[PDB]
């Protein structure tokens, strides 16, 4: 039995423009076991509406998922996801730089 | 995915060599033979899987395709006891077995000195009850069957005893009419005149 | 150029007498265009990409057929595995499989595909040859004996080197403007300010397909492979894919630091400048 | 281990469902399910690659089946099958596509009504004392007739002994009026034995009979025995 | 299109 941290990423879809609706992505990837949850924030709080893709794996059997919503960006509003895994002992939060 | 027999029918005589054909226009992973008796459950006889591959099962011979799309059976020294329906099988994609229609192989046995003749039973326990014994004949001769509606013909049946090497032919036809007679039984088929 | 069709099964069983996950998605390339769930109501094979709805009822209700068969034979798997290496029914366990084909450039066969996985390791695979297995462990060593005297693997060969391609040119031709699609980066450097001494650019690109790509910082040397950052590349969610490389300047040395930037698209690779 | 099917011959009424079973311990994951027609080929009725899944054949109308256990496979033949009198064989493999092992086989005979069924009447004939004198060597003949279903097996028995040397019995029966649809049959066999052994007055014969027919479950309101599976024989002693 | 015929492990 050999396990994986997932490793999280935060980005957007199309490069960010605080007047024009947008995609936050959230992509956990080569992590093990399959089971993992994953939520999307702003300012905190839970987004309600996420989706997710089908669950798939790379070459070394290790598995990605890519969630993703519809959000619009402004100046002063956090987005982040909250990742949480039987690898991790806390839910662990990525900060979303408009940037990275 | 079809795969072909031919022939369809073989009877050859005892102790010859033969050749049974299976082919196909697909290629296959795995092909498998079998033998069945009329009643009786298919016996596995070999599975070839190489190209090429030559194996053997008691006097049974078996050949694979280079190109895996045909193979062969081959009986050396054929006997009384080949007989029977040889089935070619072959890997279907479909999580089945591909089957052929099969070559019913007929093998005659030499009986070494024809005795052609006629008898007449009756019932051990009473009479009239009488039936006609058609024996020891030749094997390429046959007997055509019934005509009369109270007459009933048999087909032809090999017997061996193997006490001291004798194997023969045997027919039997019967009858409840009056009239029914050995001379006028066997008449529908050609038999020959040596009774 | 070269592509490929990849199909992803991924069993998974649930603590006591909750019924098995499974989960199958199929790839051509880097494209999913199909997918099973057992937990969802369909309980068919389903359409991710709009290219493959062109399939009628005999297709739809045939992989529908072929994927319950593997589920099934999979749910089986998952306690042939647990006796093999003694484990409680406690336990959630994970079986996983690929198989598929790789064609060249003319869609000629190249490679064939046929692995399996358990809680993450490697279990039994088809050797290249498509003639030899790979167990590697004694418990996957049974599998292998059962296989080599079932002779799995020349039926699989068949699978791979025929059939397989020809599902994978049909997928090709149905819908060739999404899948022989190349779609080119678009590429763009930012600058940060680190501190004051210290400067970071970061190469960007951004909606490109195939999601191939290389990325490498260069400075009037070249290739500046460590100190340089590299994240994994990444799906944008609209098909294409994103992906950037960057590296920590001192001041006023940006201007002799470079990105290379190579892809499928790109006719020749791309040489970016930071330029004040 | 082994592959079997039970009964070995399966006989109903018309209109009246029928469940066939095969049971294996070979461990294997496919099993099949064929019919077989006189003088005819195999024809794939249904077969399961694995436990909990299986998928319709080339004549799989009229017929269902469960795979609910590895071990076993039921065949039901429905009602509405038109044609349901045939072989039934039953066949595994270690896995789906390779080759695999056939059962005993099952003949399932659908008639329109019960009163068409007849038990055997076993006749043994005693050898022509031409035969004797003629060819040094002397033949049994046993005569089965009328019997309904085709559900016969015939045996030579010498001195409370079964014997298969110097024994032939033919492949398929007689219709005594093929005009009718549940026709009757009749079948005949040999036992040739030397001319000293038939002399022998020590020496006993029987030509046995098994028939198999109805059941206890099954209601017989007529003026005629029952016929139920029973055993025919007829007997003959030495002579000279 | 997926495989056609099934096998345990």
């Amino acid at each position: 039995m050999i396990q994986r941290t997932p490793k999280i990423q935060v980005y957007s879809r199309h490069p960010a423009e605080n007047g024009k609706s947008n995609f936050l992505n959230c992509y956990v990837s080569g992590f093990h076991p399959s089971d993992i949850e994953v939520d999307l924030l702003k300012n905190g709080e839970r987004i309600e509406k996420v989706e997710h893709s089908d669950l798939s794996f790379s070459k070394d059997w290790s598995f990605y998922l890519l969630y993703y919503t519809e959000f619009t960006p402004t100046e002063k509003d956090e987005y982040a996801c909250r990742v949480n895994h039987v690898t991790l002992s806390q839910p662990k939060i990525v900060k979303w730089d408009r940037d990275m | 995915q079809l795969l072909e027999q031919s022939p369809q029918f073989l009877s050859i005589q005892e102790g010859e060599n033969l050749t049974v054909y299976c082919n196909s226009s697909s290629v296959f992973s795995s092909l498998q033979w079998y033998r069945q008796e009329p009643g009786e459950g298919p016996v596995l006889l070999v599975t070839v899987v190489t190209g090429g591959e030559v194996k053997k099962l008691k006097r049974l011979t078996f050949q694979f395709g280079d190109a895996r799309k045909d193979s062969s059976l081959h009986i050396t020294a054929a006997q009384p006891g080949d007989t029977g329906l040889y089935l070619c099988a072959g890997a279907g994609s479909q999580g089945n077995l591909i089957f052929g229609k099969g070559t019913k192989l007929s093998v005659k046995p030499n009986i070494q000195n024809p005795d052609p003749a006629v008898y007449q039973l009756r019932d051990s326990k009473s009479s009239d009850k009488s039936v006609c014994l058609f024996t020891d004949f030749d094997s390429q001769t046959n007997v055509s069957q019934s005509k009369d509606s109270d007459v009933y013909i048999t087909d032809k049946c090999v017997l061996d005893m193997r006490s001291m090497d004798f194997k023969s032919n045997s027919a039997v036809a019967w009858s409840n009419k009056s009239d029914f007679a050995c001379a006028n039984a066997f008449n529908n088929s050609i038999i020959p005149e040596d009774t | 150029g070269s592509h490929s069709m990849r199909y992803f099964f991924t069993s998974v069983s649930r603590p006591g007498r909750g019924e098995p996950r499974f989960i199958a998605v199929g790839y051509v390339d880097d494209t999913q265009f199909v997918r099973f769930d057992s937990d969802a109501a369909s309980q068919r094979m389903e359409p991710r990409a709009p290219w493959i709805e062109q399939e009628g009822p005999e297709y739809w209700d045939g992989e529908t057929r072929k994927v319950k068969a593997h589920s099934q034979t999979h749910r089986v798997d998952l306690g042939t595995l647990r006796g093999y290496y003694n484990q409680s029914e406690a336990g959630s366990h994970t079986v996983q499989r690929m198989y598929g084909c790789d064609v060249g450039s003319d869609w000629r066969f190249l490679r064939g595909y046929h692995q399996y996985a358990y809680d993450g390791k490697d279990y039994i695979a088809l050797k290249e040859d498509l003639r030899s297995w790979t167990a590697a462990d004694m418990a996957a060593q049974t599998t292998k004996h059962k296989w080599e005297a079932a002779h799995v693997a020349e039926q699989l060969r068949a699978y791979l080197e025929g059939t397989c391609v020809e599902w994978l040119r049909r997928y090709l031709e149905n819908g060739k403007e999404t899948l022989q699609r190349t779609d080119a980066p678009k590429t763009h450097m930012t600058h940060h300010a680190v501190s004051d001494h210290e400067a970071t650019l970061r190469c960007w690109a951004l909606s490109f397909y195939p999601a191939e790509i290389t990325l490498t910082w260069q400075r009037d040397g070249e290739d500046q492979t460590q100190d340089t950052e590299l994240v994994e590349t990444r799906p944008a969610g609209d098909g294409t894919f994103q992906k950037w490389a960057a590296v920590v300047v001192p001041s006023g040395q940006e201007q002799r630091y470079t990105c290379h930037v190579q892809h499928e698209g790109l006719p020749k690779p791309l040489t970016l400048r930071w330029e004040p | 281990g082994g592959i079997t099917q039970s009964p070995k011959y399966l006989f109903r009424k018309e209109g009246q469902n029928v469940t066939l079973s095969c049971e294996q311990n070979l461990n294997h994951d496919a099993m099949y399910w064929y019919r077989q027609d006189p003088g005819q080929g195999l024809r794939l009725i249904y077969y399961s690659q694995i436990v909990n899944d299986f998928q319709k054949g080339d004549i799989a109308e009229g017929y269902s089946v469960s795979r609910e256990k590895k071990e076993s496979f039921p065949l039901t033949v429905t009602s509405a099958q038109k044609n349901p009198t045939a072989f039934y064989l039953c066949a595994s493999s270690i896995r789906s596509s390779y080759e695999q092992y056939f059962g005993p086989g099952t003949r399932l005979t659908v008639t329109e009504d019960l009163k068409n069924v007849f038990p055997p009447e076993v006749a043994v004939f005693e050898p022509s004392e031409a035969e004797i004198s003629h060819t040094q060597k002397a033949t049994l003949v046993c005569l089965a007739t009328g019997f309904y279903p085709d559900h016969v097996e015939l045996s030579w028995w010498v001195n409370g002994k079964e014997v298969h040397s110097g024994v032939c019995t033919d492949p398929q029966p007689l219709k005594e009026q093929p005009a009718l649809n549940d026709s009757r049959y009749a079948l005949s066999s040999r036992l040739r034995v030397s001319a000293t052994f038939w002399q022998d007055p020590r020496n006993h014969f029987r030509c046995q009979v098994q028939f198999y027919g109805l059941s206890e479950n099954d209601e017989w309101t007529q003026d005629r025995a029952k016929p139920v599976t029973q055993i025919v024989s007829a007997e003959a002693w030495g002579r000279a | 299109g997926i495989l056609e015929f099934v096998f345990t492990l």
